[PDB]
């Protein structure tokens, strides 16, 4: 752990002294990740989420960026995990919301026919859909491609 | 003894699954070989294979056998992998139909529709909702014409009628354990809702296309050339020669009216010959032995069909020349009309239907291409608009209007909970439960909003 | 026995539109 | 390469004038009709093929009695006897022969074939030189366009 | 050539109405407004 050479001095004795070390000098370090990083994700989740929202709706503030300027550290972590949903939420207002993205979700999304789905998808939309129901196909769609997938991640 | 048996029965159906398009490629390359091997026969009224020194007389029967019993791995994989796909989107349909128009209530469906008719004996069973991940679909459909019609005159159609009744009444200091007997669960397994999924599959096109392949792959067994009707496999079942073959059956009606137009045109052709030509149909071979004449009209109209549209020149050289009087002016417009009528202007229709196509589909391409470039799917405001932010619409597409986020967040919606949704969270929620879709930014954007 | 009889069977078939 | 071995034998200097055309790109605007497809080609033969191959066996399973390329008679040649023989056979004369393969053939008046050698042969024609050879144009036509 | 024809009809009735003729884009400011416009406002049905 300090041949990376990414934790300090400061962060290696922390680290060391963190440490179970139960008289036998030995560490799991399955549950003692799954204790120090299961929660702290989630955690860093909503800080980085907090962050996300300040920072869009609180721009030309050096007082704000001057605190982004020590959090991108822990803000890049969570960049493939926060989406953008731009709804129409209360009367005329884009309201961009934030969630959670699991990590199973992001990886059987890359799947090939996932992909060729949503261009056959795409494709057979622009060409011969129509403007009643195009988002009503495509939340039909939506609907049949998670479903597709969890049967893909349950095998 | 049961779980150890199930979990390894559902561990092979996964092997099956996730191996599918490996073992139709498998099989495609086992067809193949077959077809290559049949590249040496001889005749003896008697089919003989003597062609070598031997090993290739039984490799075709073992090789044959792998073939038809790597088809039956494929008809049980399809089964395992797409089939509980079918029946999600047709339970879906059929459930939306019946909550929000009242198909089966209100509007009971024609004799111009299959699936309508045939979604009829799977609202009434038991275990109706099976792949919808929610069964909630009755509950709401009474509570929605519970009173606008009969409160049973709805549940009898529906089932559970004296089910439901059973339950209402077990509510009260009734009820007994259930008991669970080994190697009679043939009464708890729903028949009807079965024979319903047996009926949509044997429907699917994607299966019978399957069936008609072990059709073919046991017949290959009686006689030694079916095995090249799998062939059309690589056209069928890969999709790698559509951009090909969409040329040809992207017109379709069309060529059927212009061979139902030719043959018209030779038709009358023939009927001109057989009124005004008697003394030119004189195919003889070595002289006074007259045949293939215009003595019939049928026999006329099938040697024009054989022989004038395929000898390239039209009729007037495969006919006597045309010196006789009378007619040396007549004949002379019948061929060259022929000619100009039957393949100039008839073949360049078929040409021209198999030109115009490729340009069809390639300009279908690029318009596909040009309106995911050059338009957001979601709000639909423009490439232009976007590229005024050094690389805007990139980003705009990979942060803002992902469509896989869309999909992560109507999944993290679904599968969270229901009373620890945020208000944005509810909001979109009821809007998804009552189907309308106006949450979705129709032409606007945070960057059209603000500065 | 087929260069013949196939007209007639395509069209044996049309008995039923001639009756309507 | 070729200009070394034009030494040894004195027509090797013919593969030179393949520098007009990889050499000088005067040429471009043409080739890259034929050349811009690729791939579609070589899926073009490797259908048509199938579709002669399909023809060649239902013509060895049906029609063993017409491939009798006799010449002076009683000299029976280019049968179907031989499965790659008949294959050839097709792919050499069929595709060739401007016609189908039909003009190449005895004449269809046998009994209990009289109709479907019809089909066979019709069939050739409008699947083999009709919308096979159209996709080919079409796909050198395209290409200029 | 027809080809042609049939989609430039196409597109013009798609993209323009009829008797303002003013465009299908302008239109897609309210949800699924041309449709509606095309439908109750400047229905040919209605003029006759
Ligand atoms: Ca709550
Ligand atoms: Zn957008
Ligand atoms: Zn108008």
């Amino acid at each position: 752990m300090e041949s990376h050479k990414h934790y300090t001095q400061s962060e290696t004795e922390f680290l060391l002294s963190c440490a179970e070390t139960d008289e036998n000098e030995t560490l799991d370090y399955e549950e003692f990740v799954k204790r120090f990083h299961e929660p702290a994700k989630d955690i860093g989740f909503n800080v980085a989420v907090l962050l996300t929202n300040l920072s869009e709706h609180m721009p030309n503030d050096t007082r704000l960026q001057t605190f982004l300027e020590l959090a991108e550290s822990v803000l890049n972590y969570f960049q493939p995990f926060l989406g953008r949903i731009e709804i129409m939420g209360s009367a005329k207002r884009i309201e961009r919301v934030y969630f959670e993205i699991s990590e199973s979700s992001r990886t059987q999304w890359e799947k090939p026919q996932v992909k060729e789905s949503k261009r056959q998808f795409i494709f057979d939309v622009v060409n011969e859909g129509g403007e009643k129901e195009k988002m009503e196909l495509f939340v039909n769609f939506c609907e049949d491609t998670i479903f597709e997938m969890q049967l893909a991640a349950q095998i | 003894f049961w779980k150890k048996i199930i979990a390894y029965q559902q561990k092979l159906l996964n092997y099956f699954a996730r191996n599918f398009y490996n073992m139709r490629m498998l099989a495609l390359f086992v067809a193949f070989a077959i077809n290559f091997i049949l590249l040496f026969y001889k005749v003896s009224v008697h089919y003989v294979l003597e062609e070598s020194s031997g090993y290739m007389e039984p490799t075709l029967r073992i090789l044959a056998i792998l073939h038809t019993i790597i088809s039956f791995f494929c008809i049980i994989g399809y089964y395992c992998l797409a089939v509980p796909l079918v029946i999600f989107k047709r339970e879906k349909e059929v459930a939306r139909k019946l909550e929000f128009d009242g198909l089966y209530i209100t509007e009971q469906p024609s004799e111009d529709d299959i699936k309508g008719q045939w979604d009829r004996l799977v609202i009434n069973t038991q275990s109706f909702p099976n792949n919808y991940w929610d069964k909630f679909v009755k509950r709401k459909v009474m509570d929605k014409y519970g009173e606008f019609y009969g409160r049973d005159r709805i549940s009898e159609l529906l089932g559970m009628d004296k089910a439901a009744l059973d339950f209402s009444d077990a509510r009260e200091k009734k009820k007994p354990k259930k008991d669970s007997s080994l190697s009679a669960v043939l009464n708890s397994i729903d028949v009807k809702y079965q024979m319903w999924k047996l009926g949509v599959v044997f429907t699917d096109n994607s299966f019978l296309y399957l069936a008609w392949y072990m059709t073919m792959s046991v017949l290959g067994h009686y006689n030694n050339f079916f095995f090249a009707a799998h062939l059309l496999d690589i056209a069928m079942g890969f999709k790698t020669l559509r951009t090909i073959l969409s040329s040809v059956t992207h017109n379709g009606k069309q060529l059927v009216l212009t061979v139902g137009l030719l043959a018209v045109v030779v038709y009358l052709y023939t009927v001109v010959a057989f009124n005004f030509f008697r003394k030119f149909y004189n195919k003889s071979e070595d002289g006074d032995t007259p045949d293939m004449k215009c003595d019939d009209m049928l026999t006329c109209y099938m040697f024009h069909m054989y022989v004038g549209v395929r000898a390239g020149g039209g009729i007037g050289d495969e006919i006597e020349d045309p010196a006789g009087d009378e007619y040396e002016i007549y004949r002379i417009i019948f061929d060259i009309t022929f000619f100009f009528f039957v393949i100039v202007i008839l073949l360049a229709i078929i040409q021209g239907l198999i030109i115009d196509a490729f340009g069809e589909l390639r300009d279908q391409q690029e318009q596909v291409k040009e309106d995911m470039e050059t338009k957001c799917f979601i709000c639909g405001i423009g490439n232009d608009y976007f590229d005024t932010v050094p690389h805007g619409f990139e980003t705009h597409t990979l942060q803002e209007h992902n469509l896989a986020n869309y999909l992560f967040f109507l999944m993290y919606l679904i599968n969270k909970d229901e009373t620890e949704h945020t208000g944005q969270e509810s909001y979109v929620w009821k809007m998804y439960q009552e189907r309308c879709w106006e949450f979705f930014p129709a032409g606007d954007c945070f960057r059209k909003q603000y500065e | 026995m087929t260069v013949k009889d196939m007209v007639l069977a395509f069209f044996s078939s049309y008995w039923s539109v001639f009756v309507t």
